[PDB]
């Protein structure tokens, strides 16, 4: 019998001790504490996880699990090197391979790496307009190059840069929350809030198309002590419209957060945004702190990696501290939350938009829209498009007219070839197929969506299987790798395509297995880039 | 009910049965790999080998975690669901070693894709993780492994050691232990439930396979019985291979949920020892009895001598005929072991009662526990446990003062934090020292060491001045009140925090979650009773059970935790030296009568005397000879001039061991014995579970049965005794216990175990005693204050 396992050491003790302070130790708190420990210390020592873990009254397993789930945590053993003080991150994925990501990943790997630097690849950071993207200590180079990541390096430039925001006071000498201060007093029932909000038809702006209003009215509907969270997490390898808003009008999105929150009588409410965003934390920690007191108190909370935790489910887990797993749905997440108490789940990108319905009328949402479709949406448009960057346009955007309206043209010495709409999470789509209506509903017919509008422009100067490749293997590192149909599928398939041929049947197969049998979302969708790229790219194979 | 459409065919479900639960009942039943349908698994629907079509759906669904709704249509033999099935199949076989020379090429994963007809995949292997061996008895290969996630199950959930994690992500995610280390030097505690709940051969044991980690070894026989280590009635099946136990398995018996520990799981190889008597030893006049000498067990001819059945038994039978004959009825005694069946301790206390006509029977095992039950019979006229350690399932409050369960009934311990893990339980753990469980516990009030009855008096002082107590309970069910009420309100939790380790509000605390709890469960053990004085620790935890209302009902009650095999049933056999079988008073005439009449022989009167004083006597010469049968008293009291020096002094001295041990040494004759493994009877449990016990392999060279040799001796002592096995000697003395009452041998063969208070022959026993009222003659408890005199 070997029961002993391992002995929790005396230092590590009292570092976590001083360390935690006065914070709660809860398991709710675990993901927090793993990021003060990463954040403190470059890395999470195992003697470190056996303390949190002797703090928190959990099991070595249980931290280790929760751990190792998120791309960010670094955990050392006693046999394992030391993580370097500097990490810059080379995005590897659509956008930024298309501008040399690979070859620059390669480049500064054996150029400026070095036993006080690590350079490993990224998924995404949302920075896909300003490609190549390399993170540099919390600071995010735009069109990085050699010289450009050295100087940053050799500099120590690596602190996140804050921008010019409209601050508190600048919001309040204009709207200044008084659509809220009209909820929070009898002058407005929030029963015409929810009717102007159904009217208008705003629907969900995570990738989802679920109306807004819908979703408050039914978890208002769900009895108890009601609850809120925010997803910030926008994984989306082509998607960075969140973080514009973030960045430069924190309190329209804070102003919807706390217009919801009241609707729906949560106590309180939690965001989820990146760790990818150092700017929107801190621009939110600086403002969340000069709202007035009382009402809902809100929570601001931090990810690591795990692109998965987008998914309402694996938010949730991941706000209650564990793996970002998702639920099995035949209990939706309104019904039982994070708490197992309803909540409600929306982007940041809809909490930005319900202000103005209240304020300016559901007419003007209608108001907008270039085909048959209605409304208005943020385009995240990036890649061989002569202006890269968010479009605020109107829904039901053929991606031509997104183009040569918007984006100003294709390029210079390059030619329209092929488009993902929706972005990794859609299929590869070709550009004799550009008189494609853009919108929630008008996309599931050719075996596609546009879930965040994410749109990366392929060109002849790129190979659409490549494309298909990138994004299986970033599939297959975001997969939570909790079911067989995804957790297995995306590594098969994405052995199947390093081969000079691969099985277009075999591929349809697994692809059929992975969308019928997966868990999430996540796996639904993984196989989208190869039927798509097999369907309609005959000539490729 | 829900009566909804299964293929095609109208059908009904049972609340909370899922589609799977229904699909098996009605005969189709489908793949499965991460459902595990045992007890104590919670369906899991991660593996995708379960997918179901049902109608309105976007996608399949996992019948392992989906129930069946009113109006639900589901159809798995559709070729959306098979060929999902299939998939889910061939990626795993995939990434599978082999079916030749893998690991366990007959398990339930190859049967589930030989089921779905899967025997290649056409999606390339991946490479996996190395082979891990560290650990002796169990060895985890994961290139076999599935990620079903049922290990974590059964190590998180069902047992709750909590020594097991998926940490990694994607393709990735691969079973740990702690902190990924080789599980040889990680916290698991080879309970093997994981090695249990393994679909493939990724977790097995190190005794089925060979260096290059491939089954070799196939039981030929397997049979099911008890696990002779805990007195928590542990139900195993043992794996016999070439006539020799190689692996256990639990079965679900009703104490254990098919769960076993490291004692039940392995520890077997103590039966097929190298050094185990097998001949009978006499000894030879030549050698002297020495006081300190010692046998070697490996060369056990230089103090004894080769023998037949008939000249050691002979010369067994005829010392102690003497001695009767000669020194007188007074001179002998026997220790009866708490190790054997109940036969076996009916059976031996039966001779020391009629063949030496004396009371002189008592075992060396109910020393420890001997204070609670005294306390329990002073109090309530009854020593066994009030409820089941299972009841902890509906408790609201659970106190384990003064028990180390995790590590001494590990089960029940697991059981216990089960409670803690899916109910509202709040255990408390009063013990000294911290403790595994106290991790789970919502307080631990660690105590100076002896500074208990003032605590719990402290607890009651906070309930009787609170106003706590329930009246209407007392008066109707209690007796006495009223004298501690006089004298409880001496000890204060402002006064006793002092003297005790706790401080007043935290006493105050525990007092009042206590007594406000709808149910409170309380296990002790060794830690209350063995102290010095332990009646007064446990008459005041009988006082809080009472004047609370805390017993009767369920999740309610008090439950001394035996760590022994069936020291119960020892005790319910008649092996105390002050009480007949089924603690019927030898001392009273209607009593004495009773089995006068029925064992037709003139019974001793005066009550028999106590193994403390049967040692002690054997000093002053009043007691010479004696027959210890299971039981190693040479090793089991101070020994170095009061216990071994005891043995020593023996006229004649008659042992029945399995091994020549210590207490052998002494011995004139050796009665090589058989050990639980090859032997049949029954046993009680700590839960009063009365279960039988089936032999597994047969006795090395010519050792007997236990009851053969007593019933020989019995013959050669003029007694006449007849016995076909153990059934006979079970009916005996079932005719003679009204514990025993409505149970026969063929009822216990059937359904595993009783718990013997029960009503009719189909019902299922009383788990939950003193329920409307209490056996004392009043028909009412009594409430007995404490006494501190240091
Ligand atoms: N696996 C296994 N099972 C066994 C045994 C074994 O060695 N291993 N041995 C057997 C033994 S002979 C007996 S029959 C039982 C033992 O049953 P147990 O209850 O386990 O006896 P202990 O382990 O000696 O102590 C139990 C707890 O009492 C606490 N304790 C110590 N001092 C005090 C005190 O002054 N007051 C109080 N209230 N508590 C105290 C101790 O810290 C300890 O945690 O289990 C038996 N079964
Ligand atoms: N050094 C030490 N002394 C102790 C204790 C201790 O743990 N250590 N424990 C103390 C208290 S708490 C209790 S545990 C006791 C110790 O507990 P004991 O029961 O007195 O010691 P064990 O060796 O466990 O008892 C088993 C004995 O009976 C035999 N036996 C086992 N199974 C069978 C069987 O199926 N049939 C037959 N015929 N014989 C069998 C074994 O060979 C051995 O002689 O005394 C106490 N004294
Ligand atoms: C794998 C996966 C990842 C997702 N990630 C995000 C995300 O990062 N941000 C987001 O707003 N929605 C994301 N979604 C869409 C979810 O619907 C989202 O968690 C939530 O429903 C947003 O609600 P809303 O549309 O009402 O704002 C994701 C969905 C899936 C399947
Ligand atoms: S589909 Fe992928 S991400 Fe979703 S639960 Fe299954 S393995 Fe995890
Ligand atoms: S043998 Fe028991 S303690 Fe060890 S890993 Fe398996 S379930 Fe956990
Ligand atoms: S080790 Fe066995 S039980 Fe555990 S996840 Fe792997 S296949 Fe499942
Ligand atoms: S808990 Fe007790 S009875 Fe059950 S296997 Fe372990 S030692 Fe045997
Ligand atoms: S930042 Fe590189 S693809 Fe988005
Ligand atoms: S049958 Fe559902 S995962 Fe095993
Ligand atoms: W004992």
């Amino acid at each position: 019998a070997v029961p002993k396992g391992r002995q929790v050491d005396p230092h590590a003790k009292v570092e976590i001790e001083e360390l935690l302070g006065t914070r709660p130790r809860q398991r709710d708190l675990l993901i927090e504490h793993l990021h003060l420990i990463q954040d403190t210390y470059g890395q999470i020592s195992a003697d470190h996880l056996a303390a949190l873990a002797d703090e928190m009254s959990l099991a070595f397993a249980e931290v280790f699990e929760t751990a190792t789930f998120y791309a960010h945590f670094d955990v050392v053993k006693e046999g394992e090197a030391d993580i370097p003080r500097l990490t810059i991150r080379v995005c590897d994925s659509i956008t930024c391979a298309m501008f040399g990501a690979d070859e620059l990943l390669e480049t500064l790997q054996r150029e400026l790496a070095s036993d006080a630097v690590r350079v490993v690849r990224a998924p995404c950071v949302g920075l896909c307009d300003h490609a190549p993207a390399v993170e540099v200590g919390h600071n995010f180079l735009h069109r990085a190059d050699l010289a450009s990541v050295r100087a940053a390096v050799e500099a120590e430039d690596t602190h996140a840069h804050i921008p010019t925001y409209v601050d508190y006071d600048a919001y309040r000498a204009g709207g200044g929350y008084a659509t809220l201060e009209r909820l929070r007093s009898g002058e407005l029932p929030v029963d015409d809030v929810l009717k102007v909000l159904d009217d208008g038809g705003l629907r969900g702006l995570g990738g989802a198309g679920f109306p807004t209003g819908r979703k408050w009215r039914s978890v208002r509907g769900e009895p108890g002590p009601r609850l809120m969270a925010v997803n910030g997490d926008e994984g989306e390898p082509g998607t960075f419209k969140d973080q514009l808003y973030l960045n430069t009008d924190p309190h329209r999105f804070l102003e919807g957060m706390l217009i919801g929150a009241h609707v729906v009588e949560a106590a309180d409410v939690y965001i989820y945004l990146r760790d990818e965003y150092p700017i929107s934390r801190e621009i939110l920690a600086r403002e969340i702190a000069k709202l007035p007191e009382g009402g809902t108190r809100i929570h601001l909370r931090r990810g690591a990696g795990a692109y998965i935790c987008g998914e309402e489910s694996s938010l949730i887990e991941s706000l209650e501290g564990k793996r970002g797993l998702p639920r099995h749905k035949p209990p939706f997440p309104f019904q039982v939350g994070l708490f197992n108490r309803p909540t409600l789940i929306n982007n940041i990108e809809t909490l930005f938009w319900v202000r103005d319905l209240i304020e300016r009328g559901a007419e003007w949402w209608k108001s907008h829209g270039r085909n048959g479709r209605v409304g208005l949406r943020s385009y995240s448009v990036s890649g061989r498009v002569k202006e890269p960057g968010v479009k605020l346009a109107p829904a039901g955007l053929t991606i031509q007219e997104l183009i040569d309206e918007y984006c100003g043209g294709i390029s210079d010495g390059h030619s329209f070839a092929a488009y993902l709409p929706g972005g990794a999470s859609g299929g590869i789509l070709p550009a004799s197929m550009n008189d494609i209506p853009l919108d929630f509903g008008t996309l599931e017919k050719y075996g596609c969506f546009i879930g965040s509008a994410a749109v990366v422009i392929l060109s002849d100067q790129d190979d659409v299987r490549g494309a298909a490749l990138n994004l299986m293997k970033f599939f297959e590192d975001e997969s939570c790798g909790q079911c067989t149909p995804c957790r297995s599928g995306t590594q098969k398939a994405r052995m199947l395509m390093e081969n000079g041929v691969w099985d277009t049947d075999l591929l349809g197969e697994l692809a059929q297995c992975m969308r019928d049998a997966s868990i999430c979302g996540l796996g639904q969708a993984a196989s989208n880039p190869v039927s798509t790229v097999i369907k309609y790219f005959p000539d490729l194979f | 009910t829900i009566a909804f459409e299964f293929d095609g065919q109208q059908v009904e479900a049972q609340p909370g049965e899922t589609i799977w639960a229904v699909a098996k009942r009605l005969g189709t039943h489908i793949p499965h790999l991460c459902h595990k349908p045992d007890p104590g698994y919670r369906p899991d629907g991660n593996c995708r080998a379960c997918m179901v079509e049902i109608e309105g759906e976007r996608v399949l669904a996992a019948s392992c975690k989906r129930t069946p709704a009113i109006g639900m249509k589901v159809k798995s033999a559709t070729e959306r669901a098979t060929k999902a099935r299939a998939m889910v199949l061939e990626l795993l076989v995939a990434d599978q070693p082999e079916r030749a020379t893998s690991h366990d090429p007959s398990s339930h994963f190859w049967v589930q894709a030989d089921v779905l007809d899967v025997t290649e995949s056409r999606f390339p292997a991946a490479e996996r993780w190395t082979s891990d061996v560290s650990h002796p008895a169990m060895s985890v290969n994961l290139d076999a492994c599935i990620q079903c996630n049922l290990c974590v199950r059964a190590c998180r959930e069902v047992q709750v050691n909590d020594v097991i994690g998926m940490a990694y992500r994607a393709a990735g995610s691969k079973v740990v232990f702690d902190f990924d280390d080789p599980m040889g030097g990680s916290t698991c505690v080879a309970c093997g439930e994981c090695v249990q709940a393994c679909p493939t051969g990724a977790l097995m044991p190190a005794a089925y396979l060979d260096a290059n980690q491939t089954r070799t070894v196939y039981p030929d026989r397997e049979v099911k019985s008890l696990c002779p280590y805990c007195g928590v009635g542990c139900q195993v099946s043992y794996k016999v291979k070439d006539e020799r136990i190689v692996y256990a398995e639990g079965v679900n018996g009703p104490a254990n949920q098919n769960r076993l520990c490291v004692k039940g799981r392995f520890g077997f190889d103590y039966v097929h020892h190298p050094h185990r008597l097998t001949v009978p030893l006499i000894r030879l006049e030549n050698v002297p009895k020495d006081a300190n000498d010692q046998v070697d067990p490996a060369n056990p001819w230089t103090h004894f001598r080769e023998a037949t059945w008939e000249e050691a038994l002979d010369r067994a039978a005829g010392g102690l005929k003497a001695i009767r004959d000669t020194n007188g009825r007074k001179a002998l005694a026997g220790f009866g072991s708490a190790k054997g069946s109940n036969e076996e301790a009916y059976l031996f206390q039966k001779l020391v009662r009629l063949g030496f006509g004396t009371n002189n029977v008592d075992h060396c095992t109910r020393l420890c526990h001997a204070s609670s039950v005294a306390a329990l019979m002073e109090g309530l006229n009854s020593g066994a446990v009030t409820a089941p350690f299972s009841a902890a399932l509906d408790a609201e409050v659970i106190v384990v003062i003064g028990a180390n369960p995790t590590v001494n009934h590990p089960v029940a311990a697991t059981f216990l934090k089960n409670a803690v893990k899916q109910r509202g339980a709040k255990l408390i753990i009063m013990d000294p020292r911290r403790q595994t469980l106290s991790r789970h516990a919502y307080r631990h009030l660690a105590f100076r060491p002896g500074s208990d009855v003032a605590m719990l008096n402290a607890m009651l002082n906070v309930i009787v001045t609170e106003g706590l107590y329930d009246e209407q309970y007392i008066a109707g069910y209690t007796e006495n009140f009223e004298a501690l009420r006089e004298k409880i309100v001496d000890f204060t939790p402002e006064k006793m925090a002092s003297v005790c380790g706790i401080d007043a509000e935290t006493l105050r605390e525990v007092a009042r979650l206590y007594a406000r709890a709808k149910s409170s469960l309380i296990f002790w053990g060794m830690g209350v009773s063995q102290h010095v004085h332990g009646t007064d620790n446990s008459r005041c935890l009988i006082a809080l059970a009472l004047i609370t209302g805390q017993i009767g009902r369920p999740g309610t009650g008090l439950h001394p935790l035996r760590g022994q095999n069936n020291v119960q049933g020892a005790s319910d056999a008649g092996l105390i030296p002050m009480v007949y079988p089924d603690y019927q008073s030898v001392e009273k005439d209607a009593v004495r009568e009773l089995f006068e009449e029925f064992w037709g022989q003139s019974l001793d009167p005066q009550k028999g005397l106590t193994v403390v004083e049967i040692m002690r006597a054997i000093h002053a010469g009043e007691i010479r000879g004696m027959f210890v049968e299971g039981e190693n008293p040479a090793m089991s009291d101070p020994d170095l001039n009061h216990a071994r020096h005891a043995l020593a002094m023996l006229d004649h001295l008659v042992v029945q061991d399995l091994f020549l041990t210590e207490t052998a040494f002494h011995a004139d004759v050796v009665l090589p014995a058989s050990a639980f493994a090859e032997k049949a009877g029954t046993f009680t449990n700590t839960d009063r579970r009365v279960q039988i016990a089936q032999p597994v392999v047969a006795p090395p060279g010519d050792a007997r049965q236990d009851w053969w040799i007593i019933q020989e001796l019995a013959r050669r002592l003029d007694l006449d005794w007849n016995y076909g096995g153990p059934a006979d000697i079970f009916a005996e003395m079932a005719q003679v216990m009204p514990s025993l009452n409505n149970i026969t041998w063929e009822r216990l063969e059937r359904e595993g175990a009783v718990t013997y208070p029960v009503d009719a022959p189909d019902q299922p026993g009383n788990e939950i005693i003193f329920y409307a009222g209490f056996p004392t003659e009043s028909g009412r408890a009594k409430i007995v204050p404490a006494a501190i005199v240091p």
